[PDB]
């Protein structure tokens, strides 16, 4: 965008971080997906000194 | 051609220069040459406390011109 | 074109009244995830107290005006529970039609008020009820929709994109994309 | 010239009964996440243009967060005007609204 | 059917307040004060002075040149004065911000001494040349006029020397002429008026 009004709702208005929950039901949409997940349950083990 | 952007530059309004629309209020109701002189003393001395100088001085003939004489 | 007002009811573009507020309660649906999580809200009192900031704030807006008329709506409403909804006495119009819920601090839909004292009143645990009854509506009142918000697109964006995941066969009603077509 | 005299004496009677008095207007007192979003817009987009800053800028190059900077120290000269949708509207300076 | 058709279109062309002759001297008083609105653009580097913004874009180009509103040459000007967006004089007044632009858009008040010369009018003015073809003069030592040879009297001959002037008694004629006012034209960035001499 090419001017300061719509930087100014890039920042503020459909930036990712305002886009956390989806209005559809109030679920989120944005974390982890695949490989994060599968090493979350190995570094929080209890076998990770 | 070139004649077709001297004519933008001979043109030169745009909505930084001049107003959008001009509209009388009233009827133009004249004046005296009192009071013709008395405001050229003042709008003279307002503007000379650029621009406008080349008009000022077409004003101080005018002055000259409703009491003096060359 | 519609769009919560400012008066906080829901407009067409050229003016004409969809609803009176957004739901019934006003509340925007990325806001109230954690509204009615009682236990997860006492537990964090004091992490969100200062996110909810209410000292710098009670002197722009009416506090005991609105909460004066809940109790006289609460009392007589649970003194007329067990008649039929017909036979419901109608004095007591709810607070969210009296009061402007983002101008008057305790006008809170009925709804979040009976669940706010039903966790009151089975639940005795240095917080006090009192500051925790100013915690959930302050925290009402800042979850609220904002006017301007395009609850059009937003209300059509949430059933056509859902609707693109439901196109399969029989597993004696309709069902599905073609009773949602009807 | 009497047909426009007759004409601005209309425009502003008309903008004079759609004004609400600071006193009668019942909207929310905070800022709505649209208005900090347009603010922020058009005064960086002013101050892009030399308009004078009110703030002790610290060598920042983005006019956006100059005005970011304002907004935290209540210092933008602008005024929210709130339509009502019949048309009639509400003033709210910048300096008393409440920012999230 | 005709009666109130052209009455939007002859109307649209006569002007308003007619010159009088005046003080028992046959000359007309051609400088009237009008009062006008605008709507001007402040920008943002003239949104602390406002006023002087208004004066430097828009009022101080307007100044010696001929408006097509008013009608005349426009002199100076007087009495600035901003119209408030919010209708409450005072100080702090407000103007309205385009969304695309940072400029704002106002309406002003303002009072416009104007010159305004008219058909069947009398202007005197210095003559500066005459030739074997017309007498070119000067109106109140700013604005140009000539009277051609077919405006000039039968009974005036124009002796010869660059050449002097001879009226119906053998008299040169001097700078300070008696002359009634023929079409003022306009389109030029020059403002002309050509006058005649014949009654």
């Amino acid at each position: 965008p090419q001017n300061e009004n719509a930087r100014a709702e890039a920042l503020n208005l459909a930036n990712t971080d305002s886009q956390y929950l989806t209005p559809t039901s109030g679920s989120p949409v944005r974390g982890l997906i695949q490989d994060h997940i599968s090493a979350g349950v190995w570094l929080t083990s209890k076998d990770s000194f | 051609m070139m004649k077709g952007s001297r004519r933008t530059g001979n043109n030169t309004a745009t909505t930084l220069n001049t107003p959008v629309v001009i509209h009388a209020t009233q009827l133009p109701q004249h004046v005296s040459t009192d009071e013709v002189l008395q405001f050229l003393e003042s709008f003279i001395d307002e503007k000379e406390n650029t621009n406008l100088s080349s008009s000022i001085s077409q004003l101080k003939r005018i002055q000259r011109d409703f009491k003096g004489l060359p | 074109g519609v769009h919560v007002s400012y008066d906080n009811s829901i407009r067409d573009a050229d003016g004409t009244l969809v609803q009176f507020m957004y739901g019934g309660d006003a509340i925007d649906i990325t806001k109230e995830s954690h509204m009615t999580q009682f236990e997860f809200c006492l537990d964090n009192y004091y992490a969100l107290l200062k996110k909810y900031n209410p000292s710098a704030l009670i002197e722009h807006l009416d506090v005991e005006s609105a909460l004066k008329y809940s109790k006289k709506t609460l009392k007589y409403r649970k003194k007329h529970s067990k008649e039929p909804h017909y036979k419901q006495s109608v004095k007591y119009d709810p607070v969210l039609a009296k009061y402007n819920p983002a101008k008057y601090l305790g006008s809170v839909s009925e709804n979040f008020q009976d669940k706010l004292e039903s966790f009151l009143d089975k639940n005795s645990k240095g917080v006090n009820e009192k500051k925790f009854r100013a915690l959930m509506q302050l925290k009402y009142m800042r979850s609220l929709i904002n006017p301007g918000e395009a609850v059009g697109i937003i209300a059509s964006q949430s059933v056509g994109e859902p609707s693109t995941q439901m196109t399969l066969n029989t597993f004696n009603v309709t069902l599905g994309i073609p009773r949602l077509r009807e | 010239p009497e047909d426009f005299q007759q004409h601005e004496q209309i425009r502003r009677k008309t903008l004079k009964e759609k004004a609400i008095p600071k006193d009668q207007r019942a909207t929310t007192p905070y800022m709505t996440k649209y208005e900090r979003a347009r603010i922020l817009g058009t005064r960086a987009l002013q101050i892009s243009m030399n308009a004078p800053v009110f703030v002790d800028l610290e060598g920042e190059t983005d006019p956006l967060r100059i005005a970011m900077k304002e907004l935290a120290e209540k210092k933008i000269p602008l005024v929210i005007r709130r339509y009502l949708p019949d048309g009639s509207f509400e003033d709210w300076s910048v300096e008393e609204l409440i920012v999230d | 059917n005709e009666n109130r058709e052209t009455a939007r279109f002859i109307k649209k062309h006569k002007k308003q307040v007619t010159n009088p002759i005046d003080e028992k001297n046959g000359t007309s008083n051609c400088i009237v004060r009008v009062p006008i609105a605008l709507y001007v653009s402040l920008a943002p580097m003239y949104l602390e002075n406002p006023l002087q913004g208004v004066m430097k874009q828009h009022l101080n180009p307007l100044v010696m040149k001929y408006n097509n509103k008013v009608g005349g040459v426009v002199l100076g000007y007087e009495g600035l004065k901003i119209l408030d967006a919010d209708p409450l004089d005072t100080s702090e007044k407000l103007i309205k911000i385009t969304p695309d632009t940072p400029f704002g858009f106002t309406w002003c008040h303002v009072n416009l001494y104007v010159w305004q010369p008219q058909v069947g009018d009398v202007l005197e003015g210095y003559i500066f040349i005459q030739s074997a073809s017309h007498i070119g003069l000067l109106i109140h030592d700013a604005f140009n006029a000539s009277i051609k040879k077919n405006n000039i009297p039968v009974d005036w001959t124009f002796v010869h020397n660059l050449g002097h002037w001879v009226d119906s008694n053998g008299e040169p004629i001097d700078g300070k002429l008696r002359f009634t006012v023929r079409n003022v034209h306009t389109t030029g960035r020059v403002v002309s008026v050509d006058g005649t001499l014949i009654s």
